[PDB]
């Protein structure tokens, strides 16, 4: 967006020496076929386990029984003959 | 799961040795095709003197 100087104008570009025209043109680089080499193993001996863990520990229980329940020799009360 | 382009591309380190230098004349070492050069290192062994 330059302003044209009317007192000192200039013309378009003139030819100048050039950079040997084939040396600015590249070759198209020619890929050969390739292979991810080797026979891959199916599994890996991992350093960490792959499953979930638990944040807190919960107390577990198992039921037990008591035993054969016996009789008893109670201390027996007195007879309510109007004193009680 | 493999980054297939990253495993097929190599990343290499190579060194060379050019000779036949003339004082005050441009010695040119051309970069070759197919390589994407990341760094150049030039060592001027000036006949056992650095």
């Amino acid at each position: 967006m330059a302003l044209i100087n009317p007192q000192f104008p200039y013309a378009g570009p003139v030819p100048i020496p050039g950079p040997a025209p084939t040396e600015t043109m590249p070759l198209l680089n020619y890929r050969v076929e390739g292979r991810i080499a080797g026979i891959q193993q199916a599994r890996q001996f991992m350093p960490f386990l792959q499953g979930p863990h638990r944040e807190v520990a919960e107390q577990t229980y198992y039921a037990i029984g008591t035993g054969i329940q016996m009789g008893q020799t109670f201390n027996q009360p007195l007879i309510n003959t109007q004193e009680g | 799961i493999l980054p297939l382009i990253d495993l097929s591309t190599l990343y290499n380190l190579e060194n060379s040795a050019q000779a036949g230098l003339t004082p005050n004349v441009d010695f040119v070492v051309q970069y070759a095709n197919l390589y994407r050069y990341l760094s150049t290192i030039a060592v001027f062994d000036n006949g056992g003197s650095f």
